[PDB]
RNA sequence: AGUCGC
């Protein structure tokens, strides 16, 4: 992307559906959002346990 | 909790020991405004001049008066802090501050136990305290947020 | 004339071996040194507090004259060389090798605040509470 | 280990084509153990000495020879984070220096060279251990690689022509993560072509293929982009788990 | 006058000198010109609001270098000289700094990469070793061990315990230099066996130790 | 083959970038990173380390109380080029032979190779001798 | 193994509310002997003892390796021998044209007055760093060798490059002041460009 | 220990 691009695509928002497939960038930003979900599961599991 | 630090645009310290010929010729009519203010011990008060400029926008929101701020600071610090202020009839707002001393006792007896730091340097500690500690309408310590909400 | 059009051309010589070592003496421009006002100078290696590695001591005019410290540059060059191009009475150029590069810097004629006394102790007490008087008590 | 939530667990933005996006364990070590990207490569390290010689000869002034009170305009140049010197014309230097890299007077895989214009700094890196990846070069708003290079690559079936020759044409470059911050990088030849007023025209590199951002196990999984992202991460663990 | 005095005559003339930066290879070529009496010639061409300086190499020595002028305003450069007669003189002030530019930076590089190679070649690690069997020949003993045996086998070995009086004299002679000595030194200076030197030191003297069993003996000074 | 003149068709599609990628793996291959580092480690770093700067010298004590006539002997040790033989194995018989990685796994050996170095001994005692120097490969 | 990049200064806002900002430089001869050297330049904030000057939030100190006590950066400059305050100011910020930078350093200069020569400053670092030793001069020589060998070793390991170290230490203070003005981004903890 | 399972 170009520097300073708050427009919805360069910063987050994916246009496509899981059926259409995610463009490369859309794909990677999605993995960032999926990681939050993986990490939170592990961290939350320990703390509630205690 | 609004501190004077929030309201203040800027501060400046000048050496102006002669109000009647102030370092800012444009400031000169306000000195004309104050000559009846303890004219006897202007030979006794300190020659260092503190000058402050205030934001009109902060001043509007807090809907304050310059006399409220002057009365707040004088009350907060005490009689030592000699304040005078500019005319309200301007979009800008500036406050001019000098320090009075203990008058009679300063005759240099032993050596004047202060260790002779410069009075200006004492003035920066005044300005420091003045920015951080002064609490105009800042009735408490609730950081500085306050968000009003309409509930339906 | 040179202001309009000029051309000069001089042969360049290198002597097989100089009769003396050529060194550089550099000053800070901020010190604005003018040798016009120098009349005497002494230049000797500081060595007593412990020779060719040791720093320089530059003493100008009399004892009351300015003193400077000369510090040796690690090497003249690390991958090149520095040469001096000089004008000779025949009308030629003569080129001389640099043997050393020394940095020379100013020192105060008499300052000396000293910490050996209890200045360090005063620091423990230091609330920025004095400045002139300590300089007077010295 | 075992009790500490943190941001070095979450996939970071810079891991684009450097480290596989979705190939890190699903246990407590999640995100701390990462897996290298497919195209990723790792610099083996080299002596800075040659670069220092070329710079001093080009026009870099030495530290103790300059006058400190006259350096504000000048750009500071560093080599392996060591502040070697200053320069008053960094744009001709960067252009010339890169040209040398394309010509291999300094080792591609090695030297990283970065300019931070808004700060007037030039950092150069030749230490071991930096992660870098190959990209195509584009020039004057178009790709520098032409199909004739492809015909030599077909020819390799009976000729000595190779990927190293391809690097020797200077049509591909190696880019570490620090340098990848300052490039304007087109996603695919298609986009770099259609462009007129579509987005920008200042590109400097292009992606040899975007699906290369995946690491070894993630590449087995077909249509990974039609899947929900953590779904891809469970497959990268299980694929590694299968037998055969 | 003395060697600690710095001659200001040069400075007093206000003599100016030129400062030129040059690449090592050019000066190395000059370095092997030795004393030919020249290395080249300098040419200066001046026009309106512009000056061009250049250098040409000697054609004999070769078996155009443009000059770039440099600022000197930010440093007060001067030169001094350390004579072989141990005399010091301030020779002049730098009025100009400059840089000698190559005729071509680009092709040069081919030579340069080769040039770098010639100074810079530690052809290291480089060639395995295919295989070797020199975990060393086995003599009857170390060669030097035999040297040690030969030395031991030359006269010195047994000692001259006979003649107590001469040995007594030697102790007296020890007492002529210092009041106490280490027994290790006493056997060294006497060349006698320890048990015997002790037997004598018990007879005519005493001992005195210090710190950690550090002992010295004395012939009872009085 | 190119000239950049009669060429008018730079376009090139999917079919072709995979040709470029294939050439990357054909040249490098998937594990390269590990191998390039180890190779550089031998080709450079183990040499660099013995070629350090710690040549050791040793001077035994002499003239132990008496003495006079010179010679507190002095020895210096220097290290040179390093050699590495392909990975060998010695049977209990004592006879070395080449190892092969499959053998190394079955019999539980360690797949390593023997390292040799050139060492020098150097005596420039206090006067009597200086040249007596000997090279070893150990 | 993934580690933090050697030989390069980066600025952090750690937990400790008394350190406003800090400049870290890990400086090993990742090609010498592999030690470490972790110079810290830390900006102190929140306080001022008493009526010191109303706002201690500019008292820049320096950690150094094998030093039992924090010292202000200015002592190190004195120890490098540049007694001239204008010269130290030249190493810190080669653009004295901006009044705001000049004011930012000034209280750190104000601290410097207690020590005004290289030897005594060396005697300060020696005693603040080592085991007690009334030898004074050895404390100076040992400390001299530390500044020579231990501090920013990547910039050199000898007398003949002692000047070069002075610019680099000064560059960190400059790199720190930029963040302290805030015209400079605070450097990320996990950017891959800053990994090895 | 580390890897790993849920």
């Amino acid at each position: 992307f170009i520097k300073d691009d708050y427009g919805p695509e360069s910063r987050g928002f994916v246009e496509n559906s899981y059926l259409a497939g995610l463009t490369p960038t859309e794909f990677f930003f999605h993995a960032m959002g999926g990681r939050e979900g993986l990490i939170d599961t592990a961290v939350k599991t320990a703390e509630t346990g205690y | 909790h609004t501190t004077l630090r929030k309201v203040t645009a800027n501060t400046a310290i000048y050496y102006d020991p002669n109000p009647q010929s102030t370092v800012v010729a444009e400031d000169q009519e306000w000195v004309n405004v104050y000559y009846e203010m303890p004219d006897f011990d202007v030979a006794r008060i300190s020659p260092w001049l503190l000058r402050v400029e205030l934001d009109r926008k902060h001043m509007t929101d807090r809907k304050l008066t310059m006399e409220q701020i002057a009365e707040k600071i004088n009350a907060g610090f005490g009689d030592d802090l000699n304040c005078i202020f500019n005319d309200d009839n301007a979009e800008k707002l500036v406050l001019r501050i000098r320090i009075m001393n203990s008058d009679e006792n300063k005759m240099q007896e032993e050596e004047e136990v202060v260790d002779k730091m410069d009075d200006d340097v004492f003035l920066r500690c005044i300005e420091s305290n003045m920015l951080t500690d002064m609490t105009l309408q800042g009735i408490e310590q609730i950081s500085k947020v306050y968000m009003h909400l309409p509930q339906t | 004339g040179p202001s309009s059009q000029n051309v000069t051309e001089y042969v360049v010589r290198v002597p097989k071996n100089t009769t003396k070592k050529y060194n550089i003496m550099a000053f800070n421009a901020a010190d604005k040194v003018n040798f016009a006002t120098w009349n005497q100078a002494r230049l000797e290696r500081d060595l007593s507090n412990k020779p060719e590695d040791q720093p320089w001591l530059l003493r100008v005019n009399g004892k009351s004259g300015r003193k400077f410290k000369g510090i040796k540059k690690g090497g003249v060059t690390e991958n090149t060389s520095y040469y001096i191009f000089t004008q000779c009475p025949d009308g030629a150029f003569e080129a001389f090798p640099v043997h050393n590069w020394y940095n020379f810097t100013p020192l105060a004629r008499h300052r000396t605040l000293t910490a050996e006394e209890a200045e360090e102790e005063w620091e423990r007490r230091n609330k920025v509470l004095n400045h002139f008087s300590i300089m007077q008590q010295r | 280990r075992d009790g500490k939530l943190a941001k070095p667990r979450q996939l970071h933005n810079t891991l684009w084509g450097m480290v596989c996006p979705a190939e890190t364990p699903e246990g407590h070590a999640v995100g701390l153990v990462k897996n290298l990207a497919l195209m990723a490569y790792i610099s083996v390290g080299s002596q800075p000495s040659p670069i220092l010689e070329f710079l001093e000869e080009w026009s870099m002034e030495n530290l103790e020879e300059i006058s400190p009170a006259a350096i504000a305009d000048a750009t500071k140049i560093f080599v392996n984070g060591c502040w070697v010197g200053i320069h008053k014309d960094p744009e001709q230097l960067m252009n010339t220096l890169r040209k040398l890299r394309r010509q291999m007077d300094i080792i591609v895989s090695e030297v990283s060279m970065i300019r931070d214009i808004r700060e007037r700094e030039i950092r150069i890196y030749t230490d071991a251990g930096r992660i870098c990846r190959p990209l195509l070069i584009v020039e004057k708003q178009k790709l520098l690689l032409k199909k004739r290079h492809i015909d030599q690559l077909k020819e390799r079936e009976y000729n000595n022509y190779s990927w190293q020759d391809l690097v020797a044409s200077g049509v591909v470059e190696y880019i570490d993560t620090l340098e990848e911050e300052t490039v304007m990088l087109a996603m695919t030849p298609d986009d770099l072509q259609e462009k007129e007023v579509a987005y920008c025209s200042t590109y400097t590199h292009c992606e040899i293929h975007p699906s290369m951002i995946l690491g070894v196990c993630a590449s087995i999984i077909p249509f990974p982009d039609h899947n929900q992202s953590p779904r891809n991460t469970y497959q990268s663990a299980m694929g590694k788990q299968a037998m055969g | 006058a003395e060697r600690g005095e710095l001659d200001l005559t040069g400075a007093k003339q206000n003599t100016g000198v030129w400062l030129v930066k040059v690449p090592k290879y050019l000066s190395q070529q000059w370095a092997k010109a030795s004393g030919r009496g020249e290395v080249g010639k300098l040419r200066i061409a001046k026009t309106q609001g512009r000056t061009e300086v250049s250098f040409t190499l000697n054609e004999d020595l070769a078996n155009e270098h443009p000059f770039v002028l440099q600022s000197v305003g930010g440093q007060t450069l001067t030169v001094f000289t350390e004579s072989s007669s141990d005399k010091l003189s301030l020779e002049g002030i730098v009025v100009q700094r400059a840089e000698c530019r190559p005729a071509a930076s680009e092709n040069y590089m081919r030579l340069k990469r080769l040039q770098i190679e010639e100074s810079s070649k530690p052809v290291r690690l480089s060639q395995q070793l295919d295989k070797v069997v020199t975990t060393n020949y086995k003599p009857v003993a170390n060669h030097q061990y035999n040297i040690e045996y030969e030395r031991k086998k030359k006269e010195d070995g047994k000692r001259a315990r006979a003649d107590k009086q001469h040995v007594l004299d030697m102790l007296f002679s020890a007492f002529e230099k210092h009041q106490y000595y280490n027994l290790k030194d006493l056997v060294d200076i006497t060349k006698q066996p320890v048990v015997y030197l002790k037997e004598i030191l018990k007879e005519i003297g005493v001992q005195n130790v210090k710190g950690i069993h550090k002992n010295t003996w004395e012939l009872k000074p009085e | 083959y190119d000239e950049d003149d009669d060429e008018i068709t730079p376009d090139l599609w999917q079919e072709a970038c995979w040709i470029v990628i294939s050439s990357y793996f054909d040249e490098k291959g998937l594990v390269r990173q590990q191998l390039d580092s180890f190779d550089e480690f031998i080709q450079m770093s183990v040499q660099r380390i013995v070629e350090d700067a710690p040549p050791i010298d040793l001077q035994a004590e002499a003239q132990h109380a008496s003495g006079e006539v010179e010679e507190p002997p002095r020895y210096l040790l220097k290290f040179e080029q390093i050699y590495l033989s392909k990975p060998t194995h010695w049977e209990r018989d004592g006879a070395p032979s080449p190892m092969m990685p499959n053998e190394a796994r079955l019999r539980n050996l360690t797949y390593s190779a023997p390292l040799y170095v050139d060492i020098t001994k150097t005596v420039i005692k206090e006067g009597e001798e200086q040249l007596q120097t000997q090279h070893q490969k150990t | 193994q993934e580690k933090m990049a050697t030989n390069t200064v980066y600025v952090f806002a750690k937990k400790d509310s008394k350190y406003a900002y800090t400049g870290e430089c890990r400086s090993c001869l990742e090609n010498s002997s592999r030690p470490t050297s972790t110079i810290w330049v830390s900006m102190l904030a929140r306080g001022g003892q008493g009526a010191k000057k109303s706002a201690i939030g500019q008292r820049i100190v320096a950690t150094l390796p094998y030093i039992k006590q924090e010292v202000p950066i200015i002592i190190v400059f004195r120890a490098l021998g540049f007694v001239s305050d204008r010269d130290i100011l030249e190493h810190i910020i080669y653009d004295f044209e901006d009044p705001e930078m000049m004011e930012m350093v000034k209280p750190s200069l104000d601290e410097a007055f207690v020590i005004q020569e290289q030897n005594v400053a060396l005697n300060f670092i020696g005693s603040r760093g080592a085991k007690p030793g009334v030898t004074k001069e050895k404390r100076i020589k040992y400390a001299k060798e530390v500044l020579q060998k231990e501090m920013l070793p990547h910039v050199g390991v000898s007398d003949f490059c002692e000047t070069k170290k002075a610019y680099f230490l000064g560059y960190m203070v400059h790199r720190l002041l930029l963040a302290a003005l805030g015209r400079r981004e605070l450097d990320d903890r996990d950017h891959y460009g800053n990994k090895r």
